């Protein structure tokens, strides 16, 4: 099952699970510079592609 | 490499507009600062179009303005954008000053004192532009100011025969009115950059008056989207005036060309100069009239040292809020009186309301804040 | 749990952000096809028999 | 924020005229008698109208086909033999001479040795191509819509 | 030079020519909207923008 | 200014014809006279 | 980039004198003349020969435009 | 405290001009950057005076320029300041570029690439202003550019009937030439501020090419007094031209009004455009002429990647210095040829010197630096 994996399988399965998804976040202090949830959620989409 | 934090130009943009810490409870009374910056850019671009077709000569000044409204393509929409965009500038400016007075924003001392300078420079700019079309209000508006400007005791008559070119009224007369009016909006722009540089040292005030360093949010995206929405709602209202009522705020008497011979039935300035005109005509003197006109803008600079309350804003002060809207309802009275003729009822009402404008700011407000301190036991 | 038709375009094009900034250009089309059917036709209907091109058939008879 | 805020700002200064019915709309009269080219101040440079005589045709057709390096003849551009329309700039730099001077009947350019003909021909160097002919449509009998 | 040549340089160019012709064709159709390019205005005649 | 508002272009030249106007100076003449050219403003009614 | 953060340096000493302790012109035309004769001798053979080539082309160029005319 | 280091405005002035670390061995070839900033401010103030009395109409353009030299008070000194101040700008600009090329300053990549943009924008500005007086070189200069600007293959003839207002030359023709010429010097100012912001990241280069952090001195007082002295010596030379020879650099043929019917005996631009004009007339084509004119300014942007020497400046490279002044003596040849008529000797000399301008920069300079590396064993 490991020998079947190639670069196009990895490129496909990561887009299914990561690409425009809402994540869950937890933080324990000192966390004043932990970025806003809108700024985290915008980091899931891209600029060029 | 985050290029937003290491590039020499992108650092300045990121510190000023993107990652700036801002309070979370900012109202839409805090929208009118960027509305003023939109109104200034609009007046500059539209004014640079009108200046390629205007002629500053008292025989062809009125005729070059009728030519652009009839001959030049899209000249009628650009001319009435400029006249109505100036009323839009002055209504946002009066909201802006009344905000900073109610919430106590004058405690930012360097930001408040650059603002009082900016208020003088836009009032002088708008006066010069209303002389340039040369109808019968541009004529009888120019002479009322400059015979009031000959009552300066030692250099007064030196300064009145400088602005007309040296003569009484001629062609070279409106070259000096036009050149002042060209240059001053670009100094207003430089003073507004310094204005925001001093505010960047503290950040903003908020409606409670209480410091908010434990509750900041980034400026993008929360106030980038809230300021775009307020600007679109302002371009809607401006175009309702340009396209459905372009002559509602003006006066019909400025469609007659200037004539020292004929006679205008009344003297009425624009609506945003009518409050100052009512204070002038209540002083039977011409040195004490120009003094009380300049002292009604310069009284704003005494607001930091007249503050005797323990709290910063008026949100929790109910007696100071009755006096704040007595002052707004007194500037409405002085706008109405300034457009009336000088007879018996409108002569005592006009001077009893010029006294009340100085009695509220200088006497009744600092005494009322001390009574409130004593009812809370400080 | 049958949902409503929200996700027409969430997956194909408006996910790669390409068509999110392209819809100002690619998405510039066929609404100046569609709003002559509005403003122009409402304008000549409120003012019927009052405009020039209504009445110009009289002196245009050569 | 694009289709009407950049897309409509050209005409105040662009293709659309400000005088509308002006000069390519006019009723051109005999605004110059037979045999001269006098200046007029419209379409920028003087369009030179000329009353064309009965034997200026055989000044234009006696010249054959070989060494005039740009073939553009007078039976093809202007529809009538007894009518012509000219523009006042040369092809390379932009000069036109003082009127009625030349060897065989044209306009002699005193820059460095050129000579343009009457109906938009060049015999000389270093001019690359022929004369600009203006847009036209002879629609009427005698009220001239040249353009 | 050979600092930029390798199997990895045009690797990511073959991944970016779809992000390239989209760099180019959008700007190519962006150049008609700006300056009212009238010999490609009726390239497709459904845009009768000029009145 | 009346073409497309209440008159066509013909019916507008032929109304400018109806009053002849006072044009400017030329050689072999004077400031001469001529009918209306359709670029003329409406003719004024008192010498000065 | 401010002054106490630019580089690291060890074991060098500087001696200087006040401007009010000094003469304005110690040597002006007794070192000023032989020092510019050293700096001129160093530059001349790099700078001058290209401009001697513009001179010989200007002189030949404005001598085949005169004799083209009148035989 | 120290108010030079804690005030919000005075901090920026102190970091940029007072406490800035600068090399100690900076020559007077480094004077010409602030001379360019003096020449730009001078052209703006003088040009804003001429624009109140100029008329952009091809029947009254030549007559409004003779009026200011005869009627308006001090109009003759201000007009010839403007024409001669533009020659002063272009001579300081050519010294400035030749400095950065000899001492290797193009290695500051963001500073060099903003500079090549600034070189295009001042050349286009000076072209538009020489059309405005509308004499017989403003005419035959405008048409030579815009029939060369109809040889752009697909959008060329679209762009030529836009700048004349739609037409040939009329009253609305020089409103677009004038409006471009008004606006571009204020964009040049904004690009020169960004220019210095990127140089503040590294500081300056010096004549040796070697880094000098161990030998810095403060900018005040050592280069504040050295730059004031060079500016006074430049205002002396400019006034020698305005007051003792105001027509030395111009051409007499521009005192005849523009006439499509008359004929000018020659076509000669200003002296600082004569080198580009000689490259144009050596290409028998009109697409390959406008290409080789634009490729003679755009070749400056290839100087960072054509550098093959181990050292930064030319101070220690004696073979690269013979090639540097072969290139200067080749731009003098192209200035002379551009003011000559097109006959036999000046036609082969003109094209053999257009080849040598590209052969030195692209081929002979990168090969000579490799020979020098090999004689030093790197
Ligand atoms: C209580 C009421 C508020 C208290 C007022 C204090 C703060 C407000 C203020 O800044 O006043 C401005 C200033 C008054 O302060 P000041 O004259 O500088 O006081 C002298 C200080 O001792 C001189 O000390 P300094 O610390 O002011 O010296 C530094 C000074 C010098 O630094 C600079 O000015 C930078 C150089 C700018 C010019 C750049 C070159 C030219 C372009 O910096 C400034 O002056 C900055 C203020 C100028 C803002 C506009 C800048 C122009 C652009 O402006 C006015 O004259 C009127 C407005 C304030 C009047 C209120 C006072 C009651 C009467
Ligand atoms: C008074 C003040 C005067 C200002 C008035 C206007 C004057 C015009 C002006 O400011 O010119 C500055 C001009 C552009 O002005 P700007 O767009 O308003 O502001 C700069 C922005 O930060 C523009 O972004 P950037 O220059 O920092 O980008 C860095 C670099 C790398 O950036 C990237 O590859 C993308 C990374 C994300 C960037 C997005 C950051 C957040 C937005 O650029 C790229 O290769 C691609 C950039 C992304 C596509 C460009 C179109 C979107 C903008 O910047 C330059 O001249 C850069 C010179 C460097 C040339 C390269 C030579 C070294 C190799
Ligand atoms: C000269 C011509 C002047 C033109 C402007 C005329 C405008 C008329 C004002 C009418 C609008 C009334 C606003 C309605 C809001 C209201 O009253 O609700 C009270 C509400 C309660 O809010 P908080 O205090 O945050 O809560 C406190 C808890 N009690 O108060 C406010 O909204 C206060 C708003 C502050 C004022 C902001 C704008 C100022 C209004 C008028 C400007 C007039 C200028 C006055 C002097 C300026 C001189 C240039
Ligand atoms: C100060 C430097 C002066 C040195 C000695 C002075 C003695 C008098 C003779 C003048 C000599 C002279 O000018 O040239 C020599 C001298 C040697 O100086 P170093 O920096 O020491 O080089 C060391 C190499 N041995 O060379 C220089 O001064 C170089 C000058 C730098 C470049 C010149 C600046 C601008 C010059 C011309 C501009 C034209 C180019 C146009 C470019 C525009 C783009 C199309
Ligand atoms: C052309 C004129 C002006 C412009 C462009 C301008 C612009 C701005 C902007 C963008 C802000 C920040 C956002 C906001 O709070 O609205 C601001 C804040 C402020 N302005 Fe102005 N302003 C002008 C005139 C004035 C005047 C006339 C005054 C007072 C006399 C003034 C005093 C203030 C104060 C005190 C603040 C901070 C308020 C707070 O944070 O609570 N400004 N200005
Ligand atoms: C804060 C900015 C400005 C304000 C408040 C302002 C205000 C005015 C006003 C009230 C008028 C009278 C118009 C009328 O009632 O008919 C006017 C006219 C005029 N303004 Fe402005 N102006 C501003 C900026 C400018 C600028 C920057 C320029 C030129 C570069 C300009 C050029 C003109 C011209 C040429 C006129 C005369 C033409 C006309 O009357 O329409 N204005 N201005
Ligand atoms: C209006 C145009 C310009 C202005 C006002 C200007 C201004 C300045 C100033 C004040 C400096 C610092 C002092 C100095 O070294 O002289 C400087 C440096 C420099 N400039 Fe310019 N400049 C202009 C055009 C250009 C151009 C056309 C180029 C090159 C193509 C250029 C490239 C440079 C470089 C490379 C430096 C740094 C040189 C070094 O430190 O060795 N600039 N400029
Ligand atoms: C980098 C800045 C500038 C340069 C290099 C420049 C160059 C020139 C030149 C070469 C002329 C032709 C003058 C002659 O030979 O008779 C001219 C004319 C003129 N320029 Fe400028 N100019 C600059 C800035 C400005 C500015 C900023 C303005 C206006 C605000 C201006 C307004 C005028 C006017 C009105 C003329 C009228 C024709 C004349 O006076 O001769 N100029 N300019
Ligand atoms: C749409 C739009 C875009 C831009 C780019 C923009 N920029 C401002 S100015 C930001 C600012 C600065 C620079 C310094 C100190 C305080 C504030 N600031 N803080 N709160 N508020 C309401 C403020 O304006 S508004 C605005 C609106
Ligand atoms: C600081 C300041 C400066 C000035 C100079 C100023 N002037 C006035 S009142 C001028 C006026 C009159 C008396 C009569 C008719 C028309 C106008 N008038 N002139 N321009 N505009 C827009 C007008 O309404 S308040 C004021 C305040
Ligand atoms: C008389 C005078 C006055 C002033 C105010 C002035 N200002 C300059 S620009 C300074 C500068 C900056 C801002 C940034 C990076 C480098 C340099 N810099 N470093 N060396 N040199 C010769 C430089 O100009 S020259 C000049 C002359
Ligand atoms: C980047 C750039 C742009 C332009 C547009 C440009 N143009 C020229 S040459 C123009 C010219 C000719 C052919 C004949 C007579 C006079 C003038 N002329 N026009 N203005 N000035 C100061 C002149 O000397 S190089 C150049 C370089
Ligand atoms: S220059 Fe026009 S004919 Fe030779």
């Amino acid at each position: 099952r490991i020998a079947e994996v190639d670069a196009s399988v990895v490129r496909e399965v990561c887009s299914k699970y990561f690409y425009d998804q809402c994540p869950a976040v937890a933080g324990l202090g000192p966390i004043e510079q932990l970025p806003d949830y809108n700024r985290i959620r915008s980091g899931m989409f891209w600029l060029r592609f | 490499t985050n290029i937003r934090k290491s590039h020499p130009l992108m650092k300045i943009i990121n510190n000023a507009f993107i990652d700036l810490p801002a309070p979370s409870n900012i109202s839409s009374w805090w929208n009118f600062g960027s509305l003023l910056g939109i109104c200034l850019i609009l007046q500059i671009l539209t004014g640079l179009f009108l200046a390629m077709h205007y002629t500053s000569d008292t025989t062809t000044a009125f005729s070059s303005v009728t030519h652009i409204c009839r001959d030049v393509n899209y000249g009628w929409v650009i001319r009435y954008l400029h006249a109505n965009g100036a009323s839009m500038f002055f209504i946002c400016l009066f909201i802006h000053v009344g905000r900073g007075l109610y919430y106590g924003s004058y405690m930012f001392l360097e930001t408040w004192n650059i603002g009082v300078v900016l208020l003088f420079t836009v009032m002088a700019t708008a006066f010069m532009g209303y002389v340039l079309p040369w109808g019968q209000m541009s004529f009888w508006g120019a002479t009322v100011i400059t015979n009031l400007l000959s009552a300066i005791p030692y250099i007064g008559t030196d300064l009145v025969e400088w602005i007309w070119g040296g003569f009484s009224v001629d062609k070279a007369t409106l070259t000096r009115f036009f050149a002042f009016h060209f240059i001053l909006p670009f100094i207003i722009t430089a003073l507004a950059a310094v204005h925001l540089l001093f505010l960047h040292e503290t950040g903003s005030n908020n409606p409670t008056g209480i410091s908010s360093d434990m509750d900041k949010i980034p400026f993008h995206p929360y106030y980038t989207i809230k300021d775009i929405l307020g600007a679109l709602f302002m371009m809607l209202i401006l175009l309702i005036l340009v396209l459905f009522s372009p002559d509602l705020l003006g006066d019909p008497d400025n469609y007659t060309p200037a004539n020292p011979l004929n006679t205008p039935p009344h003297i009425k300035p624009e609506w945003y100069f009518l409050f100052a005109y009512a204070i002038l005509r209540s002083i039977p003197n011409k040195l004490g009239g120009v003094l009380a006109l300049v002292a009604s803008i310069l009284i704003l600079i005494l607001m930091p040292m007249l503050h005797t309350s323990k709290q910063r804003s008026m949100m929790f002060r109910p007696l100071s809020q009755c006096l704040f809207w007595m002052l707004v309802a007194d500037l409405i009275t002085l706008t109405w009186i300034g457009g009336q003729p000088v007879e018996h009822p409108f002569i005592i009402i006009g001077q009893l309301a010029s006294i009340l404008y100085f009695l509220i700011i200088l006497v009744l407000m600092p005494i009322t804040s001390i009574i409130e301190n004593n009812l809370l036991k400080w | 749990a049958a949902p409503t038709l929200t996700a027409r375009l969430y997956s194909l094009l408006f996910r790669r952000t390409s068509t999110f900034a392209l819809t100002i250009a690619v998405g510039a089309l066929f609404f100046e096809r569609a709003f002559d059917q509005g403003a122009d036709a409402i304008y000549e209907h409120i003012n019927q028999g009052k405009l020039w091109k209504h009445i110009k058939h009289k002196y245009e008879n050569k | 924020a694009a289709k009407n805020a950049v897309s409509q700002f050209v005409s105040s200064m662009s293709a659309s005229a400000d005088v509308l019915a002006m000069s390519k709309i006019e009723i051109k009269l005999s605004d110059i008698p037979e045999g001269k080219n006098m200046a007029f101040k419209w379409r920028g440079k003087p369009l030179f109208v000329r009353h064309r005589t009965k034997k200026e045709i055989d000044q234009e057709a006696a010249v054959e086909v070989s060494q005039l390096r740009d073939p553009q003849h007078d039976l093809e551009r202007v529809k009538k033999p007894e009518w012509v329309i000219l523009i006042g700039v040369c092809t390379h730099l932009g000069c036109v001479p003082i009127a009625n001077a030349g060897d065989f009947g044209g306009y002699y350019c005193p820059c460095h040795g050129s000579h343009y003909d009457a109906s938009g021909r060049i015999r000389k160097g270093p001019a690359p191509l022929n004369l600009e002919v203006p847009t036209y449509e002879f629609t009427s009998d005698d009220l001239v819509i040249v353009g | 030079l050979s600092r930029f040549l390798g199997p990895r340089y045009r690797e990511l160019a073959r991944n970016w020519i779809p992000t390239a012709s989209m760099w180019g064709a959008v700007g190519a159709v962006g150049l008609v909207w700006a300056t009212d390019w009238r010999l490609i205005l009726d390239w497709v005649p459904y845009i009768n923008g000029k009145f | 200014h009346l073409v497309g508002v209440c008159y066509t272009e013909e019916e507008a030249k032929a109304l400018a014809e109806e009053v002849e106007v006072q044009d400017g100076p030329n050689e072999d003449g004077e400031m001469f006279m001529r009918p209306g050219k359709l670029s003329d403003y409406f003719p004024k009614p008192y010498p000065n | 980039r401010e002054f106490g953060h630019l580089t690291r340096m060890r074991h060098v000493i500087t001696y200087s004198l006040s401007p009010f302790e000094q003469r304005a012109f110690p040597h002006y035309f007794t070192k000023g003349i032989p020092n510019v004769l050293r700096r001129t001798r160093a530059c001349i053979l790099r700078v001058a020969p290209p401009f001697v080539v513009f001179y010989l082309v200007y002189t030949w160029g404005t001598q085949e435009f005169e004799k083209s005319k009148r035989k």
